[PDB]
């Protein structure tokens, strides 16, 4: 609702100062473009944006962001490009990110290929390694694929 | 992962097939490129990620792999394609790069010709004295030059170079120059350079002497 | 052996803190990996958090991190959870737990109590007579007014250890005495109950400088 | 993001009658691992599946459970005595270790209503002893829950103590009561124990005495 | 768009260390990491180590764990390799690539830099004429030319009669001496039968030493 501001007091937060107007409305939510801004009487009318763009923070801009189209031939969505986020990549199933980036780190790795008498810890395959540590026995483990733990 | 090229010269004709055989150490998956250098010219990316082929690059070279001993091959072959081919990993933190190629077309074979060049005597007023063999229009770059001093065998006094392809002949040259002190040039009669090469069914031997 | 031996019970009063020295044997010390794991009274087991001793890193919970203290030593072959503001809640038997192994031992007896390490008062009561004569026997063993919980309760015919004949029971005195009392009852049949001719009820607690044996024998 | 939460949380079942256990998971049943959990009262736990059909080396297969998806499960033909337990959910190949919530495996024994078998315990060298006699009475063989204990209709209440009950294995209740008392007040005074166990509506007082 | 070019050749006395600057351009400088893999002739590429411009990290090629140094400065977009005291060996051709993408492929590539290490002395030709054999002017066809010898540094530019003769001439690539200035050879082959009447000179120039000879071919008597 178009709620008149008065000298010395702040408008209320999801508010902010529109100034076709010069009268503080509700802010859309995220996950809006403003197609038509504050008048006296109407108030900001949301609608969502399309896809592959978005908005993460209570907005009032006409134009949405954009989020990536593709990773690789490999290197999988580990996040989805919804409304309320973007496409975080990985890089590629069954290896680990050793670098880092804003999604993207330049460099991935093996996720790994160490000996039966090796006990992956745990992959933090978005950013961390599998490890291998001995186990050598532990209750069965004569495989060297890796990408188990200590299991049979 | 010590990526290597088990071809560094091969041999082929115009318009023909060859394939290359970038080697490793340790498997890369997906990691594979593929590099192309001319001589004396920024190296080029070929093909990257297994299969996928560098924007604009020719269609006559193919290939991919996901194993250790990774192999392209190439379809139709030009001049213009000689040059250096090597690879690099994607692998773990050491990179490396193959040795390297160089592609040789394998076209009619040229004898040498075959001259010995006496030193001036400008350079006896300097104090030093240097005698030069010739090799020209010859094919293949395979050639041995052994300089003779009152046959005398000499190593390590003697350098050479070769000069690239000729773009109108296709024909090759080399130069071969020894140099000595003048005591030493001085103290010799007989000064001979010999020239084995698949051209000649024989070395040939061109001599003269100081007097 | 591939165990977790840590402090005994400890009589730290709520707010109070002190180490706890797991003691890793048997397996290599290794030290990169290690957790704690603890449940409180009859609760789920939650899972205190792990470390890296060798590299110094810590790994802990999210939901503990507030109590997350832990260090440890390459060379004695032994880890320490610190602990800050001990509460009641936390008594449990703390297993030195850790990954790559997925085993726990006997685990660290908190004894976070609040009334006095007390002893336990200990009676016998030989069974009644026409238990006897109903064809089966019941021995009672009595505990009055111990604390904390952990206490030990076993059997001695002819001077010999009894297992796989008993069953216990326990009562909670929060009024008063904040006490504990144990009600533990040992069942035989008639014809063992007068050709083993002797018995004995022997308690184990922290309350008591040594455990004592009382007896009881027909006549 | 890590929860795990039980699925049917108490099982009471007889000899015989198989096992439905589960947990519901967000990642990690199918593709990415847990483990099964087994703890004894009061006790360490240990691992039975390790691989979500990988049971411990070298044990009786009878615990016949390998769910996937987002939800596993447990299955045991004929139920033993040591299958009554309770068991875990494991969330291992992420960040953060945690643990499940305990499924109670209660042994049903078909048990038929019985009233309470109270009988004296009388005190002979307790008192001596100790100073203070401490005086009951042994309810046994009672189902089911509940029976109500008073000591002489309720006429002191000082130090009398109440036990809990607990289950035979012939599927009946055990229940005891305790009181204690000064020798002095023990050989001069009579001490009834009064009891009622509503279920069977029945009701037995019994005399003590040294 | 990974731009790499790369500096020119460099010479400093053995023992000193100089820091190098590979310029890059058309892509931003963080979201791309520059690894440093020379390539020394005759020698197949090397990667000295690679060094992260975002984050800072950095990891040093074992073999040139210690000796070599990664640094780099953000605002010019350049990494600043120093390979401590420049040793003759040392001395080659430097290369600096990088990747566009999140798995890396050197899809870029330098223009190759280069590093000499000696004592030598910036140093004129001497030029000296090579005599046809006297006893071959008959045999249809001769070739003569001259020496260039003794000079520093590269390159030095030959022709034969001021241009005019460009038909049968191969001139050849130096080859560095032991004493630690180069030498190449510049011929021609001719007919035989003009050896007598047609003059044959060569123009020998070294624009870095600023020499010009003007050197005549005769048969010797």
């Amino acid at each position: 609702t178009p709620y008149a501001p008065e000298p010395g007091s702040t408008c209320r937060l999801r508010e902010y100062y529109d100034q076709t107007a010069q009268m503080c409305c509700s802010k859309c939510s995220p996950g809006q473009h403003a197609k038509v801004f504050c008048t006296k009487t109407s108030d900001t009318v949301c609608d969502s944006c399309e896809d592959s763009t978005y908005t993460q923070l209570w907005n009032w801009v006409p134009e949405c962001l954009s989020c990536g189209s593709r990773c690789s031939s490999d290197q999988v969505e580990t996040q989805a490009c919804t409304r309320e986020q973007n496409r975080i990549c990985t890089c590629r199933p069954g290896w680990y990110c050793a670098l880092s980036k804003q999604e993207g780190c330049r460099l991935c790795a093996p996720l790994r290929k160490c000996r039966p008498g090796f006990g992956v810890a745990r992959p933090g395959t978005e950013t961390s390694d599998v490890v291998c540590k001995p186990c050598a026995p532990g209750t069965f483990s004569n495989t060297t694929s890796s990408t188990d733990i200590c299991r049979p | 992962i010590v990526m290597t090229q088990s071809h560094k010269f091969m041999s082929t004709s115009v318009g023909d097939r060859v394939s290359i055989t970038c080697k490793a150490s340790q498997d890369v998956s997906t990691a594979v490129a593929w590099y192309q250098q001319k001589p004396g010219q920024s190296p080029k990316l070929l093909i990257y990620w297994t299969s996928t082929r560098h924007t604009g690059v020719p269609d006559r070279f193919t290939g991919s792999g996901s194993g250790t001993d990774y192999t392209l091959t190439i379809s139709s072959v030009q001049a213009e394609d000689l040059a250096l081919y090597y690879c690099q990993h994607h692998y773990s933190t050491p990179y490396t790069f193959g040795g390297g190629t160089k592609l040789e077309i394998q076209r009619t074979v040229a004898a040498p010709s075959v001259f010995i060049f006496p030193p001036s005597d400008e350079q006896l007023k300097s104090g030093t004295a240097s005698v030069v063999c010739l090799l020209n229009n010859f094919y293949p770059r395979e050639a041995k030059v052994q300089w003779k001093v009152d046959n005398a065998l000499q190593s390590g006094n003697s350098q050479e170079s070769v000069t690239e392809q000729d773009s109108k002949d296709s024909t090759y040259s080399l130069s071969s120059t020894l140099t000595l002190s003048k005591a030493d040039y001085e103290k010799h009669k007989v000064y001979a350079c010999e020239v084995t090469h698949q051209g000649l069914s024989s070395p040939v031997t061109k001599s003269f002497n100081r007097g | 052996e591939v165990q977790l031996q840590q402090s005994g019970a400890e009589l730290v009063k709520p707010g109070a803190s002190v180490k706890l020295s797991c003691t890793p044997s048997g397996f290599n010390i290794k030290d990169t990996y290690m957790h704690w794991v603890k449940q409180r009274p009859e609760q789920g087991l939650e899972w205190i958090g792990r470390i890296d001793p060798a590299n110094g890193y810590t790994e802990y919970d999210p939901k503990f991190q507030d109590k997350a203290t832990i260090t440890a030593d390459t060379s004695s072959n032994t880890a320490y959870l610190q602990l800050s503001s001990l509460t009641s809640e936390d008594t449990a038997v703390y297993y030195c737990a850790d990954t790559q192994l997925y085993y726990w031992g006997q685990g660290t007896t908190l004894t976070v109590s609040s009334a006095s390490v007390a002893a336990p008062s200990v009676f016998i009561f030989p069974p009644s007579d026409e238990q006897l004569k109903s064809g089966t026997a019941s021995v009672v063993c009595l505990l009055n007014n111990f604390y904390p919980r952990e206490a030990k309760v076993q059997w001695k015919v002819d001077n010999a250890l009894q297992s796989g004949n008993s069953q216990e029971s326990v009562t909670e005195q929060d009024s008063k005495d904040s006490t504990y009392s144990l009600s533990s009852t040992l069942t035989l049949s008639k014809a063992d109950y007068e050709k083993h001719k002797v018995y004995a009820c022997e308690v184990t607690h922290q309350g008591l400088s040594s455990p004592v044996t009382k007896s009881f024998n027909r006549g | 993001q890590i929860v795990l939460t039980q699925s049917p949380a108490i099982m009471s079942a007889s000899l015989g009658e198989r096992v439905t256990m589960t947990c519901t998971a967000s990642s990690s049943v199918s593709s990415t691992y847990l483990h099964w959990y087994q703890q004894k009262p009061g006790s360490s736990p240990k691992l039975w599946i390790y691989s979500t059909s990988n049971l411990a080396s070298g044990v009786p297969a009878r615990f016949s459970g390998s769910g996937s998806g987002t939800s596993y499960s447990l299955t045991i033909s004929n139920m033993e005595a040591e299958d009554a337990a309770t068991y875990y959910c494991h969330q291992y190949h992420r960040s953060p270790l945690t643990f499940g919530a305990g499924t109670k495996l209660e042994l049903k024994s078909s048990a038929s209503t019985k009233g309470p078998s109270v009988f004296p315990l009388a005190p002979s060298s307790k008192s001596t002893s100790g100073g203070t006699a401490a005086l009951g009475c042994l309810v046994k063989d009672y189902f089911p829950e509940p029976v109500t204990v008073s000591w002489n209709s309720g006429a002191l209440t000082s130090g009398v103590h109440t036990f809990p009950a607990v289950l035979q294995s012939s599927g009946l209740y055990s229940l005891s009561s305790v009181v204690t008392v000064p020798s002095s007040s023990l050989g001069t005074q009579t001490y009834i124990c009064n009891v009622n166990h509503k279920p069977s509506n029945t009701k037995v007082d019994k005399k003590v005495e040294p | 768009k990974v731009q790499l070019q790369q500096s020119g050749a460099e010479l400093v006395k053995p023992g000193a260390s100089v820091k190098l600057s590979c310029k890059a351009s058309g892509y931003t400088f963080t979201e791309s990491i520059i690894h440093w893999v020379k390539q020394r002739s005759g020698q197949g590429l090397e990667w000295i180590g690679w060094f992260y411009p975002g984050s800072d990290n950095i990891n040093y090629n074992e073999k040139f764990k210690d000796k070599a140094t990664l640094t780099a400065d953000k605002s010019s977009s350049t990494v600043y390799m120093e390979l401590t005291r420049l040793t003759s060996e040392d001395s080659a051709v430097y290369f600096c690539a990088s990747h566009e993408g999140p798995y890396v492929y050197f899809d870029y590539w330098g223009q190759g830099t280069t590093l000499t290490v000696s004592s030598a002395s910036t140093k004129g030709p001497s030029v000296f004429p090579l005599a046809p054999s006297s006893k071959s002017t008959s045999g249809g066809t001769a070739a003569l030319g001259c020496l260039v010898k003794d000079y520093f540094p590269e390159p030095v530019t030959v022709s034969w009669n001021s241009g005019a003769l460009t038909s049968g001439v191969h001139t050849f690539p130096a080859v560095l001496q032991s004493s630690g200035l180069y030498s190449l050879s510049s011929v021609v082959t001719v007919p035989s039968s003009s050896l007598g009447t047609q003059t044959y000179i060569c123009n020998v120039n070294h624009k870095p030493s600023n020499t010009k000879v003007d050197k005549k071919v005769e048969p010797k008597s």
